[PDB]
RNA sequence: CGGACGGCUCAGUAACACGUCGGUAACCUACCCUCGGGAGGGGGAUAACCCCGGGAAACUGGGGCUAAUCCCCCAUAGGCCUGAGGUACUGGAAGGUCCUCAGGCCGAAAGGGGCAUGCCCGCCCGAGGAUGGGCCGGCGGCCGAUUAGGUAGUUGGUGGGGUAACGGCCCACCAAGCCGAAGAUCGGUACGGGCCAUGAGAGUGGGAGCCCGGAGAUGGACACUGAGACACGGGUCCAGGCCCUAC
């Protein structure tokens, strides 16, 4: 699976990184949440923690899926903006 | 049957003046009472989330209204109803980012990046007079505000002009008159967001308003209304536009 | 006063509050011209005035009438006959609006 | 046949007895605001309400209730009901601004269809 | 503080109810914005809490103790009426606003709470706006003559009461007017529009579902509190129906 940047975009009220990206998957099925987050921060220099995947998204007939990430500067800000119900999808969180 | 006043607004309802989806949902945010109008005016919840898109939800959009980090001429607002309009400014300093509020040739309201210098200045049109006690002058403006003044320069101040103010402080400077060679800016009608230079004044009577005829730099002609044309420069214009 | 419609006063004065001109009564709205059909109440008169209607099956006219009471001060005192200038005020009494301000032409 | 809850407005104290017989007919016909000796009833109040209090003194009907629990309300006359439309006390609690209901309520007047009658000690 | 919005329905209504253009110089408006000004001095009660309870319940009594951004009172601001003058403002046009004088009625406020060694949220008055409403007017849109005369506060005037406000809205007095064959009155059916179905088109027919407006909350009538109700999940009575009961 390749995993392609399309866009970051910056954001000083929130204190966030928007980052949409593309996911190409030849073959193979929809990809996971961990392994998206592992190339994520590896090819980006982020923490596995402060980092959430909003969605990744498959269409027709593409092999070629779509992602939402969001990476905070702390982890505070970050439970404070961000809801629980991602947070418990992504594995930050024990509910 | 009705017993009392409105409290909500639907989206099929709203004015035509917002960038807006209409079918997506069925419920907007009713403005609450404020200086402009609601033909004029769009509240700030649409514009921190739809126009620049720095929240996509309506809890962060109150969280960050909620901790001073906007606002309008000069001044903090964290209401998210508080409704915003023509000639107004937008100021987020933590971005360095600042918008004057405009319509379009369609009539619909936008927002024109300008700068740090001008983000101090709002120019006023005064829409009437009045005297208050201790023999002053009231002069009441177009966003519903109002300003003092004393009897003996009450000849210089009539009810076409427009007055440059520093914003939070709102000190005047630099009057303009209405005149035949005046600058303008019309801001509804037929012929919004055009602009040009007075030619010749129209009355009428028994209740009908006065007609203005104006001229563009292009050398075509057009007729309007005098309440809808706003003074902003005497050769040129004073803002960016 | 001077009335805002540029038409001449009367040559006249009346002392009654419910005149435009020389007293406190006040004009607004629309005016319409018409002519006077009676007269037999006191300090009123009725007006007609008529126009035509468009059918647009029939691809033709129709001629249409229509009336009002109107208040008549002393100093424009108008008789059966005279076309007249109305204006609207505020309800001066059940059926009551309007106002004459002049009369544009008297009958013999 | 009546319970008095005799109260002293010395310590916020208030001691519940009985009355039966001849003794009980002393008060029918009698109102709220009226004053009565204690011999009069069969009773003296260093007995029963504790240490001691004087002798000399007299009791105060304030309210009541009848045997189906309506009170008593001062200001209606008769050994009888009524229901009124009232709008504060005694016998109802509004709950609500201008809120008023039709209730019923006893008289000023003492009557055997009483089961509780409110005494106050005077000093 | 809010519950007078939102949500449901189409009985009644042929009407300024609806649509559109205009008007209020004849009116009200808590939450909101701007500007200009103020927060002084005293008093009181009473829930919770404690003692004793009553009634089958629903509901409810007596005594003691206490607080407030609760309630009351003085003062000052200010609100309203009238008369005589000056003419500064707006406006197309002043029974309006401003200035001076005079005679009188009503009559504010919480410097409270929080952080802290000044900032946040707030209280009252005034002038204006916005939001929402009330009222008026011109035009426009069903059928019936085996329904032809109707109206008697009915049409107008003078003077007043009452309303937030104009007004026969109501009252006293003077007159004899108002509508009608271009169809009044009466009777029938029916919430009104944007819209929809059909047809080459003219045109015929409908108007439950979504939006704007109106009306109603078993039938009918009447009131309290509040900026706003004669109030679907708050009140009073009559009629008609049903339920619990220790009757
Ligand atoms: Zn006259």
């Amino acid at each position: 699976m390749e995993i392609k940047v399309t866009e970051i975009r910056e954001n000083k009220l929130l204190g966030r990184k928007e980052i949409y990206f593309d996911v190409l998957h030849e073959g193979e099925p929809t990809p996971s949440r961990e392994a998206v987050k592992g190339k994520l921060v590896a090819m980006l220099d982020l923490d596995p923690n402060t980092t959430v995947i909003q969605y990744i998204r498959s269409y027709f007939g593409s092999n070629v899926s779509k992602g939402y990430a969001k990476a905070y500067e702390t982890r505070e800000r970050m439970l404070y903006i961000e809801p629980e119900y991602i947070l418990v999808r992504d594995g930050l969180v024990q509910k | 049957a009705r017993k009392g006043p409105k409290r909500h607004l639907k989206r099929l309802a709203a004015p035509t003046s917002w960038y807006i989806h209409r079918k997506a949902y069925k419920w907007a945010v009713r403005p609450s009472p404020g200086p402009h109008s609601m033909k004029t005016s769009i509240p700030l919840i649409y514009i921190v989330r739809d126009y620049l898109g720095y929240a996509k939800t309506a809890r962060e959009a109150r969280k960050i209204l909620n901790e001073g980090k906007i606002l309008v001429d000069g001044r903090v607002r964290k209401d998210y109803k508080f409704p915003v309009g023509i000639m107004d400014v937008v100021s987020i300093p933590e971005t360095g980012e600042h918008y004057r509020v405009l319509p379009n040739r369609i009539g619909k309201l936008i927002l024109h990046p300008i700068s740090e210098e001008e983000a101090k200045l709002k120019p006023f049109r005064i829409n009437n007079k009045r005297m208050v006690k201790g023999a002053k002058v009231q002069l009441n403006l177009h966003d519903g505000s109002n300003h003092l003044v004393s009897l003996a320069e009450k000849d210089a101040y009539k009810t076409s002009y427009t007055v440059i103010m520093q914003v939070p402080e709102r000190q005047i400077v630099k009057v303009l008159p209405f005149e035949v060679g005046a600058y303008v800016f019309v801001t509804q009608g037929k012929n919004v967001a055009r602009k040009g230079k007075i030619v010749e004044v129209r009355q009428f009577p028994m209740g009908w308003p006065d007609v203005v005829t104006i001229e563009d730099e292009n050398g075509e002609l057009f007729d309007t209304l005098k309440e809808y044309a706003f003074v902003i420069g005497k050769d040129k214009p004073e803002i960016s536009l | 006063r001077e009335i805002g419609l540029r038409v001449q006063p009367p040559a006249e004065v009346c002392n009654d509050p419910k005149c435009p001109w020389h007293g406190n009564l006040k004009i607004h709205g629309r005016y319409v011209e018409g002519i006077v059909v009676s007269d037999k109440g006191k300090k009123t008169v009725v007006v007609e005035r008529q126009y035509y209607h468009y059918l647009k099956k029939y691809e033709r006219y129709e001629l249409r009438k229509s009336k009002v009471h109107a208040h008549n001060p002393e100093c424009i005192n108008a008789k059966v006959g005279d076309k007249v200038l109305i204006a609207e005020t505020r309800p001066i009494s059940k059926t009551k609006s309007w106002v004459v301000v002049a009369v544009l032409q008297r009958a013999e | 046949t009546f319970k008095l809850v005799i109260s002293n407005p010395k310590n916020g104290v208030a001691k519940q007895v009985e009355i039966s017989g001849p003794e009980a007919d002393k008060l029918i016909g009698r109102r709220i605001g009226e004053e009565i000796p204690a011999s009069e009833l069969g009773l003296n109040l260093s007995e029963i309400f504790g240490e001691e209090i004087p002798a000399d003194a007299k009791l105060k009907i304030t309210g009541g209730t009848d045997k189906d629990g309506f009170p008593m309300r001062p200001d209606v006359h008769g050994p009888r009901r009524v229901k009124i439309l009232l709008s504060r006390g005694p016998g109802f609690r509004p709950r609500e601004r201008g809120e008023r209901r039709k209730k019923t309520v006893h008289g000023n007047t003492i009557s055997p269809n009483i089961v509780q009658v409110n005494m106050k000690i005077v000093f």
